[PDB]
């Protein structure tokens, strides 16, 4: 099997690449340290406006002000 | 449509003119439809030939319509009994006869008379007994 | 439907997007999102035979949120009126028509 | 608008240039100057079943920015693949071969 | 057929009706109908005989325009109600379109011309699929929308079909077309009760499937597309003569056999709903269907037609057997009547 | 839109009358058949667009994708016919009578 | 002054094309060791005006064409589109801004196919019909390889806007990420002009193609529209793959460097004409259907992953 | 103008009437290619850049072109002068005007007013077709799969028919 | 008559400054003038009506003009050089006027004590406390109809059996 | 270099979109009172 690839790399040297990159692209996402961020860098974009919720005093996390230390702070996207 | 219905509104045997006119139209309408199917399928040879067939079927049907209307109305008039399947049967009887003639066949007149008249009579009964056709689902 | 292999399997490949008030992409609500809601939370638990007479206020409204025809008749009528009066000068293009009137932010 | 003006001007230029072409000049048998290409038709619907392929692949530019990026990737790969396997069958069928 | 292709097609011919049935978004119901159209056309031209190409080209045009009309109904609804599905409010014309269109794909009544002709040019096998696994899909769409369709039209298409089917059948001598005509008729009864009791449509179908599937595998056991051909059944295979007799009389409504139940309960439901005008006329010409069924009975069983000498040669050779399905579907069909209450 | 939606609908009916009144060549029909799919595609896209119903835009295209193959099948039947008769006239398709 | 823009957008491409007829005769010449035009002007600078002012004066013989309607709509379609694909071109400042720009360029490019179909069919002839059918096969087959190269690449600049390709290239040319795409793009721009080692149509030695029955004006236009998108499909490579400088200030530098690379890619096609024996019609297809299309589809799959795993999903807008 | 759409709509009907008189197989292809151009334009009118261009990209040059293609291969036998058809077509050109006319006097009407772009966000982004068509990959991934099988089994259906 | 506020009422001093300057002083307009702008939104999304939160609207049109008024006295000239280059672009990118940005930020870091937010500190959903009573029955939904009643009990073998035709079952 | 750069175009977009977040209140307030000034002013021209 391994020496059959040798003529298929000498002659037919196209379909080899096309079935070597067809796949390579299926394994790069499953094995990369940085694939988690694509659904996150794309999740941070505030395209529409963030509606604020009414305060009850029962919500400690919700950052009261845009500059509170609380809330979704992305010091990640920076120097991702 | 308020038109055709009128036929029923006035008591039978009365205002035959309207009756005959309405009945003649229905037959004629059927004539057109019938000729249409007869021309669409089993087409003709020349446009004129087919226009003729439309005419033939239309007139024949219009005739059966008229005599039905006329006979039933008059039979009721002369007989003075407005509600009677027999009036209609005589009418249907006549209608069939016109069909028979247009088709130039005594035999057809036979079946035509019996079958057609019976059907019309049943229409009268249907109206008299308030039979419902194509009823809405009431389960 | 005829064979509910979807509810059974719990999958929802065909139900999530059947009405205008379903989840629109990027939460961009469509026109009438208000009504259709009001006309389907009404007809929920009440079968159709009775979603057709008593829940008629919400469809008569939703039939005019989307067709938006009764409006036309209003506006179209208004239009004609203006026309007739204007022809006899009874009515004059409003200051708005004259423009200006302080178009503001 | 501007686009209209341009595309329209672009037409007028084309027409004029054929207007002038048939008029500037101002018999002799000067004017005197088939089987089915089944292969061609095949190639043609191969292109139809593939052009529509692109039409379902053009959303990628705007789906890459979907939250469920993992889902897009998966959905796309299958399309590109199932279409490649189709082409591949054609290859074996030798339909691709001319 | 490269067995792979056979799989893809057959899967589609089977994914086609199944998507229709399972989905509620009408659109997805339309593409279920669309697939079925695409999958059936390859099989129809398998012999690729000159008759076949004619068959498929008709089936396809009739199927395609109807498919487009069904889509138009969905497109129109989308603008009369944002929903992608018929509702109480739906404009009446919107639903009537769907009835006509779907009555073309199913081939009922004044649109009954394509079916007899495509049933004539396709093999006996693909004949069955074209008659019974392609009726499930459209009927599903109708049965789902029954509450909303018109009682008048359905009835007219119902009655017409019964008549056309019966009258057409009387003259036909080609078996494939006799069956095509019967299917038009039975399809008629089915659509008659749809507005009133859909659940009975699903009985008048199954029974039709449990009756027609054995009947066709019978016609092909000896691959006879002629009555003269089925008449020499007594020499080619004598046993099937008994059940072929009962199944055909079962297809018509005669009382001891299973075939009476669909007609009986449809008549009971229509009288319960007061259509004693319509039901009566239907039952009467239904009796015309049995006449042509019994005329075939005469030729195949009650009378023995003369056979050719070479028939002795075919007897010698072992007859490839009829699948088991024939039996299980012949008996469950010819005699289940004693078990009607649980069927309905 | 209400006005226009009419034109498109009648376009579909004019295309309907076309496919239901054949004349010689079949390729004309199939071509007409396609005229409907365009009218349906245009109407579906139009209402989806003025209902701002983006969840439904998938459909306008699914309609085209299915319609294209549908037509592919239709043309292969057509090629099959002018290979068996070579004239593609709806006229000779009558063996099944 | 919008009209001033068209007048300064169509004159400076019909006056450029004209001198590509010249430059396609001299560069080919000196490779053939033969001077091109030298005489009508100083160095042939005045030759296209001659055969411009000459072809149009030859009898536009409508040779018993089946339908003039086509004979005279095909040649106009072409120059109409070709001179339109320039309207959304992404210079530092495009004549018109069109989101969906790259689609526009793709779509309009496609319509051109008709010119081949219509012209071939109208002019009744074996050669004409033969060439057309064969020619469009090529054109259409190459659209499917262009689109993907076009699509694939998009995932990288992340929008269909030509005008963003410049930004995506603010610090690098996309030739280096995608030279495989740029190879097959070059052939899909070199063979979708029915040009080069790939001139199957207008096969001259074998076929005498579609434009055969065309002469004088009707021909000129068909021609003018083959050299006015011989400069497009190189002008795109100078936008999509070769990214010149763009500075908010000095907005010419881009156009100047756009020049320097579009002439090479317009002068690179000229080495081809003078270098490669023509592909045979079967081979051309097998180049796309069995070699390029596979690589193109796989690399498209590669580019949809690259953003996700490199987390480089481009910014919409 | 305001009748930006109507006029076009009218042109779309004219092209459909041309296809309906069933003109010569390829002369009418043009007809489709014309109304496809027209329908491409209307959708653009409503802001469906993507959906619009899509039609101009697939049905226009993909489907239609292949159609005529085949016409040339067969069913372009090019054996009633289309001119007769054009004669009738002209009749319809104004005959349709008649149909519209009755409702014209009856009169929506007076051209086209605000019967387009009913509601648009005067602020905001991501509002654009192609965001909806890209729901094939999020929240509408069943339409995508079934379209796949169409095209995929399409290959197998076509070859099988061809063979 | 549908309630439509009097034009007089709608009158409010207005920002009237082109989009470019707003885009320049926006990130500081998110830091400052936030409590006065989020409560408008919190009315706007809760109370779906522009005929009721006009109260807080006039507040937004107020705090903003306040924001700039300080910038006009404090650190106006370096602010003019900032948006004057930013408006030169075709999409008003911060990517270009990046030197003008710090020169305005250090001028405003020292004076007025403002610090420009970090990257992701305007996309978080702050919780704003307000007093507006919760708008119940928003959408003015007329009372819904009742569900069909529920037949209740347990199944018992059917009465007298399938009541079909003489099937004593 | 296409990794490290397109990441930045994202971070510039967040910078560019959060600007838009800060000015929805001013615009939505102006847009409310503006369209709420058109149709009292059109209510008049219809009523006045
Ligand atoms: C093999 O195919 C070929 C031929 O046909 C056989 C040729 O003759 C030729 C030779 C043809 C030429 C030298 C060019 C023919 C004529 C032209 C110059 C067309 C350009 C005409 C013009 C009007 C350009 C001027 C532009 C304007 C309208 C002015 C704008 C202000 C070549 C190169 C070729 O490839
Ligand atoms: C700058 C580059 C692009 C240039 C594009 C425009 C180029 C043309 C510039 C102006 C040229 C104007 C004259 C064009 C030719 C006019 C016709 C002509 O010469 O005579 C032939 C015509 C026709 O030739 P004929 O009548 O001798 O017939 C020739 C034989 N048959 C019939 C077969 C064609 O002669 C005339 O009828 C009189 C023409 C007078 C023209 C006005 C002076
Ligand atoms: C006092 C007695 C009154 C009797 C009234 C009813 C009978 C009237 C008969 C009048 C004459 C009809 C006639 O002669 O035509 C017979 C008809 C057509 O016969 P055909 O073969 O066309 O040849 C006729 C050539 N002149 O052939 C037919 O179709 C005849 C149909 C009507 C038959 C009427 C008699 C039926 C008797 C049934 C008895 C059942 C017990
Ligand atoms: C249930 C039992 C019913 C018993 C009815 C008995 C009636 C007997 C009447 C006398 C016999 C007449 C007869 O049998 O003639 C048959 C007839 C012969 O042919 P002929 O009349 O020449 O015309 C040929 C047309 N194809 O053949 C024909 O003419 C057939 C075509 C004419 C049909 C006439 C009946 C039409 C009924 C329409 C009813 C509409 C409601
Ligand atoms: C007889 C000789 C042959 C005659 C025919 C020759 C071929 C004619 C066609 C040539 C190629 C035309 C290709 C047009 C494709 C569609 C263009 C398009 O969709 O873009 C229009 C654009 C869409 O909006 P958007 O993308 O958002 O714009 C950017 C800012 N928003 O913004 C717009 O919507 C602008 C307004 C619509 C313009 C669309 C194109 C109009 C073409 C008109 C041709 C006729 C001119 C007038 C008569
Ligand atoms: C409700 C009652 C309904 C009616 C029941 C009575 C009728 C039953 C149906 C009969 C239909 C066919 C009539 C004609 C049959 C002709 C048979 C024949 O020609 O003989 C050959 C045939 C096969 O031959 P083979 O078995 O292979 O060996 C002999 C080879 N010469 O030889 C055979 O086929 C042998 C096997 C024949 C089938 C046997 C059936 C026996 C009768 C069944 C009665 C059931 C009564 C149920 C009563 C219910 C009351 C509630
Ligand atoms: C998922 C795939 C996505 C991309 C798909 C692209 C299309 C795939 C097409 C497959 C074609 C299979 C086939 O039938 O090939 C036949 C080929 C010979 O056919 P042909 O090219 O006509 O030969 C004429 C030469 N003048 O003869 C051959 O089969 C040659 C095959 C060579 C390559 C086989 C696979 C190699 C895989 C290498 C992976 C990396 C190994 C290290
Ligand atoms: C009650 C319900 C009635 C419904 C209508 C029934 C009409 C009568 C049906 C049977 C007519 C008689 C059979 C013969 C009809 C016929 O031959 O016409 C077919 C028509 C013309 O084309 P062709 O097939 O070539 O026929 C030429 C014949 N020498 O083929 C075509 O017309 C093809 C379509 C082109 C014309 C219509 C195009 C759409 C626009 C229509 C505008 C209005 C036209 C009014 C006529």
């Amino acid at each position: 099997i391994s020496a059959f690839l040798k003529n298929a790399w000498a002659k037919e040297p196209v379909l080899v690449v096309s079935f070597s990159v067809w796949g390579l692209a299926i394994i790069m996402p499953m094995i990369s340290p940085y694939t988690k961020y694509a659904s996150m860098i794309n999740k941070a974009t505030p395209y529409n406006y963030p509606v604020p919720v009414r305060d009850d005093g029962n919500m400690p996390d919700v950052p009261s002000h845009p500059q509170d230390p609380l809330g979704p702070s992305l010091d990640w996207l920076k120097n991702l | 449509k308020r038109f055709f219905e009128s036929y029923h509104e006035v008591p039978d045997g009365t205002q035959c003119h309207r009756k005959t006119y309405i009945t003649t139209a229905l037959g004629g309408i059927c004539g057109i439809i019938g000729s249409a199917y007869s021309v669409s399928l089993n087409p003709a040879d020349s446009t004129l030939e087919a226009v003729a067939r439309v005419g033939r079927y239309t007139f024949t049907a219009a005739a059966i319509g008229a005599m039905f209307g006329l006979t039933t109305c008059v039979s009721a008039q002369v007989r003075e009994k407005p509600d009677d399947p027999l009036n209609y049967f005589i009418g249907g009887c006549a209608g069939g006869l016109t069909l028979g003639a247009r088709t130039h066949s005594y035999g057809t007149a036979a079946m035509g008379c019996v079958y057609m008249g019976t059907a019309a009579a049943l229409f009268k009964i249907g109206k008299l007994e308030g039979w419902e056709l194509f009823p809405t689902p009431k389960v | 439907p005829f064979l509910d292999i979807q509810k059974k399997l719990g999958i929802s490949l065909d139900r999530h997007f059947m009405f205008l008030s379903a989840e629109q992409p990027y939460k961009n609500a469509a026109r009438c999102h208000a009504f259709e809601k009001e006309w389907i939370e009404c007809a929920h638990g009440i079968g159709g035979t009775r979603a057709k007479k008593e829940c008629k206020i919400e469809f008569d409204d939703f039939e005019e949120c989307l067709l938006r025809y009764k409006t036309m008749r209003r506006m179209h009528d208004i239009k004609k009126q203006r026309e007739k009066l204007m022809k006899e000068g009874k009515y004059t293009p409003p200051p708005h028509h004259s423009g200006r009137e302080e178009p503001r932010p | 608008m501007n686009l209209y003006t341009v595309i329209f001007i672009n037409i007028l230029l084309s027409l004029t240039l054929i207007l002038v072409a048939f008029w500037l000049p101002q018999y002799s048998e000067k004017a005197n100057p088939l089987p089915f290409s089944m292969k061609f038709f095949l190639v043609a619907i191969t292109f139809l079943l593939f052009d529509l392929e692109i039409a379902l692949l053009l959303p990628l530019p705007w789906a890459i920015q979907t939250i469920k990026t993992s889902t897009m990737m998966i959905m796309a790969f299958i399309l590109v693949t199932i279409l490649s396997l189709g082409l591949a069958y054609e290859w074996t069928q030798k339909g691709l071969e001319w | 057929m490269n067995p792979i292709t056979l799989a893809i097609i057959y899967f589609t011919i089977f994914l086609g009706p199944v998507i229709t049935m399972s989905s509620t978004n009408l659109m997805l119901m339309w593409v279920g109908l669309e697939f079925s159209l695409l999958a059936i056309i390859p099989m129809l031209i398998n012999k690729k005989n000159p008759r076949s190409t004619e068959a498929a080209t008709k089936y396809f045009v009739t199927q395609a325009t109807a498919s487009m009309i069904i889509l138009l109904a969905i497109v129109l609804n989308y603008k009369q109600l944002g929903t992608w599905m018929f509702q109480q409010q739906t404009n009446g014309l919107i639903l009537n379109m769907t009835l006509m269109a779907l009555s073309m794909k199913l081939g009922l009544a004044p649109f009954h011309f394509w079916l007899p002709e495509v049933t004539q040019g396709i093999p006996l096998h693909m004949g069955l699929i074209l008659l019974t696994w392609q009726k499930i899909a459209p009927l599903s769409i109708l049965i789902q929308i029954y509450p909303l369709l018109n009682s008048t039209i359905i009835l007219m298409l119902a009655i017409t079909s019964i008549f056309m089917g019966a009258w057409g059948g009387l003259n036909q001598t080609q078996m494939r077309k006799i069956m095509a005509y019967s299917s038009i008729a039975h399809m008629g009864w089915m659509l008659a009760i749809l507005p009133y009791n859909p659940s009975l449509t699903l009985l008048n179908l199954m029974i039709y499937i449990i009756l027609t599937a054995p009947m066709f595998m019978a016609l092909m056991l000896n691959n006879s597309m002629t009555i003269n051909s089925i008449s020499l059944l007594w020499n080619k295979t004598p046993a099937m003569l008994t059940m072929i007799s009962l199944m055909l009389l079962s297809l018509g409504g005669l009382p001891p056999l299973t075939g009476f139940l669909p007609k009986w309960i449809i008549i009971t439901e229509l009288m319960k709903n007061n259509c004693l005008i319509m039901a009566t006329l239907m039952a009467m010409m239904a009796l015309l269907n049995l006449f042509f069924y019994t005329r075939l009975i005469y030729s195949t069983s009650l009378t023995m037609f003369p056979t050719n000498n070479n028939s002795k040669m075919m007897t010698h050779q072992t007859k490839t057997k009829p699948n088991l399905m024939f039996s299980t579907l012949a008996i469950m069909s010819t005699m289940t009547l004693p078990l009607a209450p649980q069927l309905i | 839109m209400p006005s226009t939606f009419f034109n498109l609908t009648m376009a579909f009916s004019l295309s309907l009358l076309g496919t239901l009144m054949f004349r010689s060549h079949l390729m004309s029909t199939l071509l007409c058949l396609e005229g409907m799919v365009l009218s349906l595609f245009i109407m579906t896209s139009v209402t989806s667009l003025n209902s701002n119903s983006m969840s439904s835009m998938p459909i306008p295209i699914t309609i085209l994708v299915f319609a294209a193959c549908e037509a592919a099948v239709g043309l292969a039947l057509l090629v099959k016919v002018s290979n068996t008769y070579g004239t593609d006239y709806v006229q000779n398709l009558n063996l099944l009578q | 002054m919008f009209f001033i823009n068209i007048l300064t957008l169509l004159v400076p491409i019909l006056i450029a094309m004209a001198f590509l007829t010249l430059v396609e005769r001299k560069i080919l010449g000196y490779m053939q060791l033969r001077k091109g035009p030298n005489i009508v002007g100083p160095y042939g600078i005045l030759q296209p005006f001659a055969d411009a002012m000459k072809l149009f004066m030859k009898e536009p013989m409508r040779p018993l064409t089946t339908s003039m309607s086509l004979f005279i709509i095909a040649p106009t379609l072409s120059l109409t589109l070709a001179l339109s694909l320039w309207v959304p071109l992404p210079m530092p400042h495009p004549l018109i801004n069109l989101n969906l720009g790259i689609l526009f360029i793709l779509a309009t490019s496609s319509l051109s196919v008709y010119s081949i179909l219509w012209s071939g069919w109208a002019s009744n002839s074996k050669y004409s019909l033969f060439g057309a059918l064969r020619a469009v096969a090529q054109t259409i087959s190459y659209e499917v390889t262009m689109a993907i190269i076009l699509l694939s690449v998009l995932l990288m600049n992340g929008s269909y806007s030509l005008q963003t390709l410049i930004t995506t290239q603010e610090h690098m040319w996309l030739l280096l990420p995608a030279w495989p795409m740029a190879m097959m793009w070059f052939i899909s721009t070199l063979a979708e002009t029915n040009r080069a080692p790939f001139d199957l149509t207008e096969g001259e030695s074998e076929l005498v193609g579609f434009n055969v029955e065309y002469a004088a004006g009707p021909f000129a236009l068909f021609f003018m529209a083959e050299y006015t998108n011989i400069i497009l499909m190189n002008a795109l490579t100078t936008i999509i793959f070769l990214g010149p400088l763009y500075y908010i200030n000095l907005p010419e530098l881009y156009s100047t460097n756009f020049m320097m690379e579009a002439l090479l890619l317009s002068s690179t096609f000229l080495w081809i004409r003078a270098s490669y024996p023509r592909f045979r019609y079967d081979q051309l297809m097998h180049l796309l259907w069995k070699n390029f299309l596979p690589l193109t589809l796989a690399l498209c799959m590669w580019h949809i992953s690259l953003p996700i795993f490199t987390a480089g999903v481009p910014p919409y807008m | 103008m305001n009748n930006y759409i109507f006029v076009l709509s009218s042109l779309f009907l004219v092209g459909c009437l041309g296809l309906a008189l069933k003109p010569s197989p390829i002369y009418g292809g043009l007809g489709l290619i014309v109304s496809g151009f027209v329908g491409c334009l209307m959708v653009l009118g409503f802001g469906g850049s993507f959906l619009g261009l899509m039609v101009f990209l697939i049905y226009l040059g993909g489907m239609l072109v292949v159609f005529g293609y085949t016409t040339a291969m067969a069913t372009e036998e090019y054996p009633g002068s289309n001119w007769l058809i054009l004669g009738f077509l002209v009749l319809g050109v104004i005959m349709e005007v008649f149909l519209i006319c009755v409702l014209n006097y009856y009169d929506l009407g007076d051209g086209l007013g605000d019967w387009l772009m009913y509601e648009v966000d005067d602020v905001g982004v991501m509002l654009e077709g192609g965001i909806g068509v890209a729901a094939m990959y999020s929240c509408a991934t069943w339409m995508m799969v079934v379209a796949g099988w169409s095209l995929f089994a399409g290959i197998f259906i076509i070859i099988e028919i061809t063979r | 008559i549908v309630e439509l506020p009097t034009l007089e009422e709608l009158k409010v001093e207005e920002v009237k400054v082109s989009s470019a300057v707003l885009k320049a002083a926006a990130h500081h307009y998110g830091a400052q003038c936030d409590k006065t702008n989020k409560e408008f939104m919190l009315c706007r999304w809760e109370e779906k009506d522009p005929r009721r939160c006009l109260k807080e609207g006039k507040l937004v049109n107020g705090c903003a003009l306040n924001f700039f008024r300080q910038i006009k006295s404090h650190c106006a000239e370096p602010f003019t050089e900032y948006w004057t280059c930013l408006d030169y672009s075709n999409m008003q990118l911060f990517r270009h006027c990046r030197q003008q940005q710090a020169k305005f930020d250090q001028c405003v870091l020292d004076k007025l004590g403002w610090v420009r937010p970090d990257l992701g500190q305007l996309s978080k959903v702050t919780k704003v406390k307000t007093d507006r009573p919760l708008p119940e029955n928003p959408y003015h939904s007329r009372a819904r109809p009742e569900p069909n009643p529920v037949i209740e009990g347990d199944l018992k073998p059917a009465k007298h059996g399938t009541r079909f035709f003489f099937w004593t079952v | 270099r296409m990794m490290r750069w397109n990441q930045e175009r994202r971070r510039l977009l967040i910078e560019d979109l959060e600007a838009r977040i800060a000015l929805m209140p001013l615009f939505q307030a102006e847009k409310d009172r503006r369209t709420l000034q058109i149709l009292r002013e059109n209510l008049e021209e219809e009523a006045i």
